[PDB]
């Protein structure tokens, strides 16, 4: 088994404060395959100066997807 | 499906190398794909770090080697041959 | 592999010094069929 380190010192974990209404935004960002979006290259081998058909895990064109934000926490003055 | 990864370590030694037979039909074996074929000095083209390049009907028409270079690679060809003959005279000549 | 979560992530950034953090976006995988096309240096620059 892979050692990792030392386990934690501390004993209390800090605290988070979920509020959902602050990340509930819209920013529409979706699969746009006209500019080859998130294509996985086929993964054996390589093409030049031609235009085929492939079979492979692609996303839908025009989806939209799961947007994630992260934010900085919460800070008086110089202590978070 | 059409990729390989495990294939059998066989020596070079020297002279068993793409250089040094530029223009000679011979086989090959290069990481697990192996075929016959006449391998020359290719302008670079298509990704690097998939070294092998095919084409629209899944032909392998170019290689990246170890040292460094694009070898542009293609198949061994025949020479169709011809008969000319004459049955009255029962004479014969050889079209290439 | 069944499911996936996404780990939240918090930056301890004093309050007069905050940045703005991209969001970024997941988006699921199928098997489907594309028409794709292959430059000279071998880059799909387009796709159907």
């Amino acid at each position: 088994y892979v050692d990792v380190g030392p386990d934690s010192v501390k004993s209390a974990c800090i605290e988070v404060d979920i509020q959902q209404t602050f990340f509930d935004k819209t920013w529409p960002r979706p699969i746009d395959v006209s500019k080859a979006d998130g294509i996985i290259y086929p993964q054996g081998r390589t093409y030049s100066n031609i235009t085929i058909t492939y079979q492979g895990l692609f996303p839908y064109q025009g989806d939209h997807g799961d947007m994630y934000v992260y934010s900085a926490g919460h800070a008086t003055g110089t202590t978070p | 499906t059409d990729t390989n990864s495990v294939c059998p370590k066989l020596e070079f030694a020297n002279d068993t190398k793409i250089a040094s037979q530029l223009g000679n039909c011979v086989e090959y074996s290069l990481y697990g794909v192996s075929g016959r074929g006449v391998f020359q000095n290719c302008t670079a083209v298509g990704v690097r770090q998939q070294r092998f390049v095919y084409d629209a009907y899944q032909n392998l028409v170019g290689y990246y080697s170890d040292d460094g270079n694009y070898y542009c690679l293609r198949a061994c060809v025949s020479v169709p041959v011809s008969v000319i003959y004459d049955k009255e005279t029962k004479t014969h000549a050889t079209l290439f | 592999i069944k499911y996936y979560s996404i780990i939240p992530h918090s930056i301890r950034s004093i309050q007069s010094d905050r940045k703005a953090w991209a969001a970024f976006y997941v988006y699921k995988l199928q098997p489907l069929t594309f028409l794709l096309d292959f430059s000279v240096d071998g880059y799909i620059r387009r796709a159907i």
